[PDB]
């Protein structure tokens, strides 16, 4: 307990100490990014410990160190929840930071502010384990919007690129309206069972968990950018490819659902909620990997890749499966991060290209970056027992052995036809036939950072699923019984989507030229998604804030009806008053009036 | 800015140390008081009701 | 220790005793002798100093008791200074009962984490304890607004009162 | 209280002894001094508030609001003392007076036991509010701010006057403490229906209420620095602790006459927070934010529960500090460029670093980041609305979402993008302007650490 | 028109004095007031009365609360009374209407 | 006291002053001292008045 619990508290107080130091002037700046990297390193090492007590014998402890603040009767304290998810996701985030923190020193090297970019994914990385470890609602809220803004922060990290700013301020606005759903399931359990605790939502075990759970299904929505406040998570590619690499793997995209895996005790009674979700995993990834199908931008084949896979690990939950879709999360971010870093050396290598169309050959070229992506491909679609297998396969057919909606089910299989559909469609344009780049040959990935830092996400690729899946306890009866036809389903439509893809790239060598189609069109477009929502929303809104309530509102009407009408009269009554002709028998004359009404009308006299 | 935040620094610093410092001095060779029973027939005054020496002397002299 | 096992009770620790069914070295063994010699010792040490300083100043303070004065049940309306007592006491006690419901819900929370996975059956006293308790902070405290006072609780209580008699008299 | 008001009043001949070239330091460095002796008030206890005498206590409420006056007078100072350099010597010392004699009637206003003390403070700090914007404003519109700051003030306490002599006649005492003890229901009736808006309108029209808030924009704008330092921070929040003290005795009434300025507050925060995307003047902006997020504080003050009045409570600490920081800002580019349009001046981050990551901190604190207690004041009303009626979930919900952009759309429009070509004489942040900036937000800041001081008596 | 002083020009403190802290014109008036504000300021206010804020004796006695209430759920756990009563009022001092 | 600083004192001695008074004050509201239920005792051998 004494070592379980100090190792636990110094990764987290390691992590902010790069922090501490660059804010209180007792650096020395000149590799401060080999510090940050560091400590990350450390950090990592630290909390194996912990995560190895847990494997041994399932030892978890809740710290809650500091009393902050008693509202009359829910006290707040600074706690953390050392349990399964935190014991696992952690030396994961932190092996995938400590690669992709080396790899940011030889990719943001000629950057002039390098220093403020390892700073920014230090804090990115800090309010991710505070979101992770969090053992009440308020202290996971803190960061729940902290890896919101760090998020803002990186994406536009170009801040002179007006599309930088835009895709920015995209990403909170979609993530906000998620939060909406936060704040009401805060609410809700504050009001009905007087707590923000986790522990005690869980023991009071409410049944009627209707309102509080579509609050959190709308939050995951958001941040995990499912269906309907989806479009930010591709517009986030503004980013440089560290930011990209992080943002998809670890921190933000995962927290969403994160966030449902941490309440499977509630999710897990409500079949209300679990269809809910489960056709909101279903549409987002069948229709997230069809618009992977079309894109041309590396970085954005990839970022449409993540919402495809986080749609499949919100259907997971859809299945009440939270084990397999947390499991699909660390086995996630090892290939995931891995393809990134694996784009951004491609694309530094042909001086920021990005479109596929002007890769081409790069095979030969480069040789370890196609390892490196050939071995993330096959593991993003389920080679046996490469990283990727062991927790997509099983959610496959945990999924067609369920009692579940069929339209659901369908939908996703198509879906996984689709990832390797796309998956095929970057090794085919990046890597294979004849080089379509400019006439300057500059390839070179024979940096140590670069070969290191994919290394080891390489070994992790390959390994790292069948090590947590052997040393996960179980917490579930896995399904082992079924047909031959719904063991291997996903097996059989990955390779008849490989299959389909290579018949559908080599037919682009051909020399025919054939007119766009409908469907064509709608999947390199979004399915128009974007093109309308993002200009009919904010021309409705922004049109309304000027039109009505600014002007017609405040500058005129709420004038009107009161200081301009009431000024006004005054006016008119002042002329009428002080315009008289000054003349004495007019004066005279109306004082006759005055005693005459006072008598005959009023009585005065009486 | 390099000037300002090196002056906020020193600033901030000039009594942030002495106090940290004067406040470990405080922890380690005053320390606490410890809990009682109220003694028979005893009025505490009403910094007496106070554990840290600083919450103590803050109650005595001013409050 | 420091705390009442009373008020904050801990059910007796049932440890098992290592039993290996592996040739290979358990890392964790060694990796706790290392965390006593490098961590806990020299920390001990350094505590051990520090109390040797805290003995040569023993100093002591004080719980405050506060003598019970009559309730708002006992004041002569619009008498302030009798009004002002009561009202004083049953700000006390309000924020007592505070901290009473907190002491009950962190037994709830504590035992739910302790239980693990058979929490639903091992808690049930502490859960039964905890809506015993809310029901009557509910009664004695709900629905009086920012602006409570001993005189609203009153009307509070005289209303409920009411109702049990006539829900009596139906009887 | 004494112990604030003599030296409070000291500050008046210290100014005017002072050599010619020692004006500024002296009073700066003298009402720190005060500022620091003001945390003595923190004596609070669980049970009575502070009683000093017949004429002022301090409990929970006015302790934080009198410990957030005394700070900003120093900061008053430093931000004026720039545009106030080529001004004659004894109009100099006159404007230091005028702020030192605001302070002299806000921390009796937010300290006295008597009702009606509280109304002759409460209106007397028109007159010093009224000389800094007319006598030192820049523009024109200057003259009318002055007029419609005045005549909304002084329409809603007129009524307010009435009432509370008839409360006193009534019930023989306006005395806040008697009032505790001997407050009696007030029942369905047309002639209480007024009293309990000629005890509340005067509030609202310092707050501002929605749709009695056209004052605020004008006069937050024509002012002077240091008069929209003092207006946002402090003097809106005198409605804010006048309504949380006069509700007390406008019970159970309060239950169906909240509903129309509940209305107002929640859809009037929508509104004026959508007004905020769609402003060209920068200090004009955020004006209309100081409405938005006081809409917040009528709603729970109105609803009347424990968690609204802690959420109040905090919301009018972290606005002022917040509101404050961002005034101060805003003239930091208006001393460069002397315009207050919003687009003129962008790309300033390239061109001003540090004082772009003061922009980053004002903004998220502005739209609520946790565990700011901008946030923890917006928590707890929000949580304290829903109970009163779930569907407000969804007016807050979407407010948060449209105060996230503004308070963003404002940032990058001034400090990111490309810096405008024609504008070459950004100079570089003074000490004076940074330390101000750091005087606003490191305060703020470090009270998360210690929440539990701005949360009120409720706590 | 009239007979009017045109608008004076612009005045960057850095041109006379490039150690400007902005304060004032004077370099001696100026460091002056920069030392009042960052001592004052800085050095008292925020560092002293964050530590003030700090040691506090019991805000609002939130701690006493915490004691009290342990040493009423002792005494009412050991000898068998509820831990807390629906009636803040004792019923027979209480004399109900009708 | 010097030509130079002698203005330094105003505000300081405002403070002394106004503290200074607000003591005398709670010397006319002492129709309560030891004399509340809540607080009411005996005299310490030396004592004079319970709080001053
Ligand atoms: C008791 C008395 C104590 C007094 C108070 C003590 C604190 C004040 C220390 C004063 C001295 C500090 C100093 O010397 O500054 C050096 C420090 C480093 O020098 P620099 O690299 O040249 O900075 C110049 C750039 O402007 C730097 O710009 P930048 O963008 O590179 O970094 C500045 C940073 C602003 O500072 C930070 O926020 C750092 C991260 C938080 C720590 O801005 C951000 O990072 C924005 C994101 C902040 C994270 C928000 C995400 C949510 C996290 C919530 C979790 C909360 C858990 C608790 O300068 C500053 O950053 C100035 C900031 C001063 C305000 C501190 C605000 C803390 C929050
Ligand atoms: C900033 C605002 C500052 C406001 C003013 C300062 C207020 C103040 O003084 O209170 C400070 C407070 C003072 O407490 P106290 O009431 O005076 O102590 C009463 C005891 O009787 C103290 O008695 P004691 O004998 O136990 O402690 C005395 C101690 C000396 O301790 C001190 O006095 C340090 C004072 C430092 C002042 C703060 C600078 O003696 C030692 O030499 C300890 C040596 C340990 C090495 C072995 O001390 C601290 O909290 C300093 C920090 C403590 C270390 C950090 C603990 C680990 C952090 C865990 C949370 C992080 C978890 C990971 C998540 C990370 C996020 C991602
Ligand atoms: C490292 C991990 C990353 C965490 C982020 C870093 C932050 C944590 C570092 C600090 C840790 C130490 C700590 O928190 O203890 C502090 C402690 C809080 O923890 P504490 O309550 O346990 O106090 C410790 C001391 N004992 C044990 C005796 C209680 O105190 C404070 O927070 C100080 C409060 C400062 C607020 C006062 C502001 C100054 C007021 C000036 C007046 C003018 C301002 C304007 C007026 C506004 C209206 C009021
Ligand atoms: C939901 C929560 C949301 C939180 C939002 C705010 C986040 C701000 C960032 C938090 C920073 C980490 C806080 C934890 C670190 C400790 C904080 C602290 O001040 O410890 C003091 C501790 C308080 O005691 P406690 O009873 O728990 O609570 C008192 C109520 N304030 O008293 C002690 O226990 C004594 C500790 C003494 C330790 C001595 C060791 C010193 C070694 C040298 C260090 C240098
Ligand atoms: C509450 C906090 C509790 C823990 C307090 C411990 C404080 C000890 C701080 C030691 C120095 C920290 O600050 C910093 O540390 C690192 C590592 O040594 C140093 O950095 C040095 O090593 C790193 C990597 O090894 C290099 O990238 C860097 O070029 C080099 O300068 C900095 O020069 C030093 O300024
Ligand atoms: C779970 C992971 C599963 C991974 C599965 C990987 C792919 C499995 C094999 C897919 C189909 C193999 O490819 C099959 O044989 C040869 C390639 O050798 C192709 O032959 C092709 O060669 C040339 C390329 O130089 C094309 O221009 C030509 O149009 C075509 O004839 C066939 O068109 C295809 O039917
Ligand atoms: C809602 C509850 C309280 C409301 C009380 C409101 C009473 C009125 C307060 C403001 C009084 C200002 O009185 C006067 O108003 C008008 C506009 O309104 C201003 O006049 C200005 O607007 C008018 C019409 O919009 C123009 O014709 C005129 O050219 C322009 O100068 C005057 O400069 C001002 O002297
Ligand atoms: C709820 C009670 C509210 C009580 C509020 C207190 C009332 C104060 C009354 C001030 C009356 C004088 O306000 C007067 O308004 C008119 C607005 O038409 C202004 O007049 C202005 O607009 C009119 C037409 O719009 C023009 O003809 C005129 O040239 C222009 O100056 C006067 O310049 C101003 O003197
Ligand atoms: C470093 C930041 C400082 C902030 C400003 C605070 C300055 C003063 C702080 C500490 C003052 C001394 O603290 C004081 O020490 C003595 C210990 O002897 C305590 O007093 C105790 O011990 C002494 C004997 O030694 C006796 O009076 C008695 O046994 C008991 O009262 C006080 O209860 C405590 O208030
Ligand atoms: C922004 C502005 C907000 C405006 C808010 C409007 C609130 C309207 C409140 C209406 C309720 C007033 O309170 C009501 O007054 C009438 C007085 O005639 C009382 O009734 C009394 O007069 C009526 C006659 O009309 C009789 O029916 C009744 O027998 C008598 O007792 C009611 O017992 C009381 O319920
Ligand atoms: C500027 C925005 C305008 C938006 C429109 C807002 C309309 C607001 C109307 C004000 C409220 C009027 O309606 C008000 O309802 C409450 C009940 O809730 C009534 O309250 C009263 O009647 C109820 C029963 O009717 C009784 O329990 C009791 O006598 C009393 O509570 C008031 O007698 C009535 O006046
Ligand atoms: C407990 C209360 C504490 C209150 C503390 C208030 C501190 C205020 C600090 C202001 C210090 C200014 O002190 C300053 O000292 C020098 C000599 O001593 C004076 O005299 C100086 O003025 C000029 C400046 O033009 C100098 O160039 C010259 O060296 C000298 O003649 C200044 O006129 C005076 O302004």
């Amino acid at each position: 307990m004494n070592m379980f619990s100090s190792l636990s508290l110094v990764t987290l107080l390691l992590l902010t100490m790069p922090i501490m130091m660059m804010s209180f002037n007792t650096y020395k700046p000149s590799n401060y990014p080999l510090y940050v990297k560091t400590a990350i390193s450390y950090a990592f090492i630290t909390s194996m410990i912990p995560t190895m007590m847990f494997i041994h014998s399932g030892q978890e402890l809740i710290i809650s160190n500091w009393h902050w603040l008693t509202i009359q009767t829910l006290k707040l304290s600074l706690s953390f929840k050392m349990d399964y998810f935190s014991m696992m996701f952690i030396p994961v985030a932190l092996f995938v930071t400590w690669s992709i923190m080396e790899f940011s020193m030889w990719y943001m090297y000629s950057d002039p502010n390098i220093n403020k970019f390892f700073k920014y994914l230090l804090l990115f990385l800090i309010t991710m384990l505070i979101l992770v470890t969090a053992n009440n609602l308020f202290q996971l809220f803190i960061g729940w919007e902290g890896v919101g803004i760090m998020s803002f922060l990186l994406i536009g990290w170009w801040y002179g690129r007006a599309d930088a700013n835009t895709a920015a301020l995209q990403a909170i606005l979609y993530n906000r309206i998620g939060d909406i759903g936060f704040i009401l399931a805060m609410a809700w359990f504050l009001t009905n069972l007087n707590t923000w605790d986790l522990q005690q939502i869980f023991m009071l075990n409410p049944s009627d968990s209707n309102m509080p759970l579509i609050g959190l299904a709308l939050a995951a929505t958001g941040k995990s950018a499912q269906f309907g406040l989806h479009p930010w998570l591709p517009s986030a590619m503004e980013g440089p490819t560290p930011v990209s690499a992080l943002l998809h793997s670890s921190t933000m995209v995962v927290a969403g659902i994160f966030l449902l895996i941490r309440f499977y005790p509630l999710t897990e009674n409500n079949k209300y909620i679990q269809s809910i979700t489960l056709c909101l995993g279903a549409i987002t990834t069948l229709f997230t990997a069809m618009c992977a199908l079309t894109q041309n931008d590396i970085k954005k084949i990839i970022a449409f890749s993540t919402s495809s896979q986080l749609g499949l690990m919100m259907v997971t939950i859809g299945i009440n499966q939270p084990y397999l879709a947390f499991l699909h999360i660390c086995t996630h971010a090892f290939f995931k991060a891995m393809l990134f870093m694996c784009s951004g050396s491609i694309i530094h290598s042909l001086n920021d290209e990005q479109d596929i169309r002007k890769m081409g050959g790069l095979f030969k070229a480069m040789p370890f970056t196609t390892t490196a992506l050939i071995v993330g491909s096959l593991a993003l679609t389920g080679m046996p027992f490469l990283t990727g297998f062991y927790s997509k396969d099983l959610i496959i057919e945990a999924a067609n052995t369920s009692y579940t909606n069929a339209w659901a089910l369908l939908m996703t299989l198509i879906a996984t036809s689709f990832t390797a559909i796309y998956s095929t469609r970057i090794i085919f344009f990046a890597l294979l036939g004849q080089p379509r780049f400019p006439t300057l040959v500059n390839i070179n990935e024979n940096n140590p950072l670069l070969i290191n830092s994919i290394k080891r996400l390489l070994i992790g690729s390959l390994f790292a699923g069948y090590i947590i899946s052997n040393n996960i306890p179980p917490t579930t009866i896995p399904q082992m019984t079924m047909p031959y036809y719904l063991k291997t389903t996903a097996l059989i439509v990955t390779i008849l989507g490989f299959i389909l893809a290579l018949e559908i790239s080599n037919m682009t060598k051909n020399l025919k030229y054939h007119y766009p189609s409908n469907a064509f069109k709608f999947s390199t477009l979004l399915g128009y998604f974007p093109t309308i929502m993002h200009r009919l929303a904010p021309y409705m809104n922004l049109s309304m804030s000027q039109k009505s309530a600014s002007s017609l509102l405040d500058l005129i009407w709420l004038e009107a009806i009161l200081p301009k009408t009431i000024s006004l009269a005054q006016m008119k009554a002042s002329t009428l008053v002080t315009n008289q002709k000054g003349l004495i028998k007019l004066y005279f004359l109306s004082f006759l009036i005055t005693i005459l009404i006072s008598m005959i009308l009023f009585n005065f006299h009486e | 800015d390099k000037r300002f935040l090196k002056l906020l620094r020193f600033y901030i610093l000039l009594t942030g140390i002495p106090v940290a410092i004067g406040i470990t001095l405080i922890n380690v060779f005053i320390g606490e008081a410890e809990l009682a029973e109220i003694p028979e027939g005893y009025v505490p005054e009403h910094w007496e009701y106070f554990k840290h020496p600083i919450s103590r002397w803050i109650a005595r002299t001013f409050f | 220790d420091s705390w009442d096992k009373d008020v904050y009770p801990e059910p007796p620790r049932r440890t098992p005793a290592p039993s290996p069914q592996t040739s290979l070295p358990n890392p964790i063994t060694y990796l706790t002798k290392a965390f006593d010699l490098l961590v806990d010792r020299p920390v001990t040490l350094v505590r051990e100093f520090i109390e040797r300083q805290h003995a040569k100043n023993k100093y002591y303070y004080y719980h405050r008791e506060f003598r019970r004065v009559p309730d708002i049940t006992e004041c002569q309306e619009k008498d302030v200074l009798c009004m002002f007592e009561a009202e004083m006491q049953w700000r006390r006690d309000y924020k007592v009962d505070q901290e009473i419901v907190n002491i009950i819900q962190e037994r709830l929370k504590a035992c739910q984490q302790r239980e693990g996975e058979s929490h639903r059956q091992n808690c049930a006293k502490e859960l039964e304890q905890f809506t015993q308790v809310v029901k009557a902070y509910q009664d004695r405290y709900h629905d009086l607004g920012a602006h409570y006072s001993a005189r609203k609780c009153l009307a509070k209580q005289k209303q409920r009162m009411l109702a049990e008699r006539k829900a009596a008299k139906e009887a | 209280m004494l112990k604030y008001i003599i030296p409070t009043i000291m500050l008046m001949p210290l100014t005017w002894l002072s050599k010619n070239n020692m004006i500024w330091v002296n009073s700066t460095a003298h009402s720190l001094l005060i500022s620091f002796t003001s945390l003595l008030l923190m004596n609070q206890f669980g049970d009575n508030s502070l009683n000093f005498s017949l004429l002022f206590f301090s409990d929970s409420l006015s302790t934080p609001l009198l410990i957030l006056t005394m700070w900003l007078l120093p900061l008053m100072l430093m931000a004026s003392q720039h545009h106030l350099s080529k001004e004659n010597l004894t109009r100099k010392k006159l404007f230091i007076t005028m702020l030192i004699s605001l302070q002299l009637f806000l921390i009796m206003t937010f300290t006295a036991m008597e009702l009606i003390l509280f109304y002759i403070l409460f209106e007397a700090t028109l007159v010093p509010t009224l000389i800094i914007i007319t006598r030192w404003g820049n523009q024109t519109e200057r003259l009318n701010a002055g007029l419609y700051f005045l005549f909304y003030t002084l329409a809603g306490s007129l009524p307010l006057l009435v009432a509370l002599i008839y409360i006193q006649n009534t019930v023989g005492s306006l005395n806040f403490l008697m009032l505790q003890y001997w407050v009696q229901p007030v029942h369905n009736s047309w002639s209480n229906v007024f009293m309990w808006l000629a005890c509340m309108m005067a509030f609202m029209v310092k707050m501002p209420l929605y749709g009695l808030h056209l004052w605020l924009p004008k006069a937050h704008v024509e002012a002077p620095i240091a008069g929209s330092m003092v207006l946002a921070a402090v003097l809106l929040k005198l409605g804010g602790y006048g309504m949380l003290r006069i509700t007390l005795i406008l019970n159970p009434m309060t239950d169906f006459m909240a509903y129309p300025f509940i209305m107002l507050s929640l859809w009037g925060m929508i509104m004026t927070s959508s007004i905020c995307l769609r402003q060209t003047d920068l200090k004009s902006l955020i004006a209309y934010s100081s409405v938005s997020h006081m809409a917040l504080v009528i709603v729970a003050i109105l609803i009347q529960t424990p968690w609204s009045y802690m959420g109040a409570t905090a919301l009018m600490i972290a606005h002022g500090l917040t509101s404050s920081m961002l005034f101060c800002l805003a003239n930091s580019n208006y001393e460069r460029i002397h315009s207050r349009t919003m687009i003129l001046a962008r790309g300033l981050q390239t061109l001003l670093p540090l004082m772009a990551t003061w922009w980053l901190l004002a903004s998220l604190t502005n739209l609520a980041l946790p565990p700011t207690i901008n946030l923890i004041g917006e928590l707890f009303v929000v949580m304290s609305t829903f109970s009163w009626s779930n569907i407000t979930i969804i007016l807050m919900g979407v407010n948060m979402v449209i105060t996230a952009l503004y308070s963003l759309y404002m940032l990058i429009m001034t400090q990111r993008g490309k810096y405008t070509y024609h504008i070459n004489n950004i100079s570089p942040s003074f000490t004076r302007e940074n330390a101000l900036m750091s005087l606003h937000i490191l305060p703020l800041l470090l009270l998360t650490l210690n929440p539990k001081i701005i949360l009120g008596p409720l706590y | 028109r009239w007979q009017e002083d045109p608008e004076p020009e612009d005045e960057n403190l850095y041109e006379k004095n490039p150690d400007s802290h902005g304060y004032d014109k004077d370099p001696a008036v100026d460091i002056w007031n920069m030392r009042v504000v960052f001592f004052f300021g800085f050095s008292i206010v925020l560092v002293l009365g964050s530590t003030f804020v700090a040691y506090l004796p019991d805000y609002r006695m939130q701690e006493w609360a915490r004691r009290e209430a342990e040493r009423l759920v002792k005494y009412r756990e050991a000898h068998g009374l509820p831990i807390m009563e629906s009636n803040c009022f004792d019923p027979s001092k209480i004399q109900l209407p009708e | 006291v010097v030509r130079d600083h002698w203005v330094h004192v105003l505000v300081p001695m405002g403070f002394v002053f106004g503290y200074y008074l607000d003591r005398k004050n709670d010397e006319k509201l002492t129709a309560f001292r030891n004399k509340s239920l809540l607080y009411k005792r005996e005299l310490k051998p030396n004592e004079e008045v319970t709080w001053k």
